[PDB]
């Protein structure tokens, strides 16, 4: 039979059968209970709208993501999300399909063990396998080397790989991602008068960020230009009218990636954690990693980031090496495409964690040889 | 509606066409860049040999 | 639909912008093909000088 | 038929058919197992890269020479090196070719005996002969006398020869060589 390549993610759940080009169903991972009282009788009001249904009734819900930073903080809601994904968005019972979840690097063990225990006890799948979210993004590019920066919505991690041999001592995981950029944008919009507070209006700020923000090639020059002319002010229409005008908030929101001091984080930007991740590698594979830097994940879709990052790394790196940044147009679904490719391989067909194996060793089987 | 129907269909076809074009052209640009870089490495080899 | 009308118009505009990048990628492809041919020739002459 | 003139050395294995001017295949004698874990499936990753292949993937290997100072300290790796030399760098089966190994002076007997036992049992050559590395270097100069200082990479030895009669009591073998200079 065919395998189910699910990809929990944090912000958008992407799923679909193995062997295709794009995920079959992509929908936000939010579960929102209603918060008001409700007076109409017999309206058929449910107790929790999940997935894309709660992005249409969000006016009277309190949306809450079940995955904070890679890790899962609310297991009941995550189980609900998985149940919805299997039964309503794909309509395939899990009793007859292997599953291939994905997990960020350096995550707590208990999260992974609970994930496998749920998949084997509640949904009762035949066999499931958990894979690191960066190796798949490297599969999708058709490479076999390279250092991949997978800046998702929950957590940004940077896994270097050479000739198929991952370097476990050079993984640099940073917890700044799209959600913190949404919060920072929502916080700097208040400087013009627009106040978004409700958990429903966070979605509106996210839409503003997606449609308007861009990464500046040079920050100081853009700050000077936006403060003199008015060629940058782009307007946007809220879900009820009252258009708003975003000035130099456009390139200040995604600039947080390269200067995490804006949101008070100490660490260095995504332009310098990649160079540090490279320098921890051996001295003889640094040229190949320099030449095959891969971008993935949703947050790396800002217009103009593949040039800013290349300029920064070229500034840091030695002058002789060639710096090349692979930015495929299908960046958002890169991890899932790689997952489909991996699940479609014949050599991989014996790596699944078969159910009888789980019955013999318990949920701690995932840390064992079947990784 | 019928007017909207035709508009929608035509815009969708145009969008898919543009996407396919730009994707294939991206593959082409990848290939030509590979040509350039591999040729450059040949250049370096030749330079070392001559010197 | 009016919103579907605006969406189809925006998507067709996006298609046209992708076609403008299609033109730019075509220019990149052509110039890099010139580079490939020039590199073939220069590598041939370098190897000959090596001989 | 033609003879195989192999020359184990320590640092570079030089081999080729007898009667030519230069060795056919010269490549470092290192065997390096990978040391990291490896996540790509089906990449076709081998368990040991030998010869010149391990000088290109050396970023993720742990290269280790199988010959320390003339003597051979790791017989399995040396057998692997010989197998590679015969089958992939020369592509001639050893069942149909005599071999002429070379050995430093004043080396342990067991090393030489094990070398001949391997060549006769595993590779199954028709006939092999072991020669002292300095007499050959005296052949190449076209002389018949002279004192030759053969400062290899493993061991430096100094064999004096007169009129073809070697003087066994005047061989001065010193274990400083290229490897110690590298260190
Ligand atoms: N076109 C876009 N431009 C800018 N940011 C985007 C775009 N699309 C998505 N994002 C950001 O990326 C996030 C989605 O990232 P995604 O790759 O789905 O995360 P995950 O790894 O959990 O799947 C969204 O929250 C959004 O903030
Ligand atoms: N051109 C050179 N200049 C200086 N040292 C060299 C040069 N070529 C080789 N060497 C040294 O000599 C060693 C190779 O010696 P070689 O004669 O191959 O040893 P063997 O007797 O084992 O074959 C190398 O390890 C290197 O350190
Ligand atoms: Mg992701
Ligand atoms: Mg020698």
């Amino acid at each position: 039979t065919t395998a189910l390549v699910c990809d929990n993610g944090s912000g958008l759940v992407k799923a679909g059968f193995a062997g295709d080009d794009a995920p079959r169903a992509v929908f936000p991972s939010i579960v929102g209970r209603p918060r008001h009282q409700g007076v109409m009788v017999g309206m058929g009001q449910k107790d929790s709208y999940v997935g894309d249904e709660a992005q249409s009734k969000r006016g009277i819900l309190t949306l809450k993501y079940p995955i904070e930073h890679g890790i899962i903080t609310n297991w009941d809601d995550m189980e609900k999300i998985w149940h919805h994904t299997f039964y309503n968005e794909l309509r395939v019972a899990p009793e007859e399909h292997p599953t291939l979840l994905t997990e960020a690097p350096l995550n707590p063990k208990a999260n992974r063990e609970k994930m496998t225990q749920i998949m084997f006890e509640t949904f009762n799948v035949p066999a499931m396998y958990v894979a690191i979210q960066a190796v798949l993004s490297l599969y999708a590019s058709g490479r076999t080397t390279g250092i991949v920066l997978d800046s998702g919505d929950g957590v940004t991690h940077n896994v270097p790989i050479y000739e198929g041999y991952a370097l476990p001592h050079a993984i640099m995981r940073l917890d700044l991602a799209g959600r913190d950029l949404t919060d920072y944008l929502m916080k700097i919009l208040t400087e013009r008068g627009y106040s978004f507070v409700t958990t429903a209006e966070r979605e509106i700020v996210r839409d503003i960020k997606e449609k308007l923000c861009y990464v500046a090639l040079d920050f100081e020059n853009e700050m000077a230009t936006a403060a003199s002319s008015s060629s940058l002010e782009k307007s946007y229409e809220l879900p009820d009218g009252q258009v708003i005008t975003i000035g130099n908030e456009r390139f200040r929101c995604p600039e947080t990636l390269f200067q995490p001091s804006f949101i008070g984080m100490e660490s260095a930007g995504i332009h310098e954690t990649t160079y540090n991740s490279i320098m921890k590698c051996d001295i003889d594979i640094r040229k190949d990693l320099y030449a095959n830097n891969v971008l993935s994940g949703g947050t790396t879709m800002y217009p103009g980031i593949a040039d800013r990052m290349q300029k920064e790394i070229t500034a840091l790196a030695p002058s002789t090496m060639k710096i090349k940044i692979i930015a495929p147009p299908e960046r958002k679904y890169s991890v899932w495409i790689g997952g489909s490719i991996l699940a479609s391989l014949s050599t991989f067909q014996q790596m699944w964690i078969s159910k009888q194996e789980y019955d013999e060793a318990g949920p701690s089987i995932v840390h064992r040889k079947c990784f | 509606l019928k007017d909207a129907q035709e508009k929608l269909e035509l815009a969708e076809k145009k969008a898919t066409d543009a996407e396919a074009d730009v994707a294939s052209l991206n593959r082409r640009i990848q290939l030509v860049e590979e040509e350039l870089d591999r040729a450059q490495e040949r250049l370096a080899t030749a330079l070392q040999k001559l010197e």
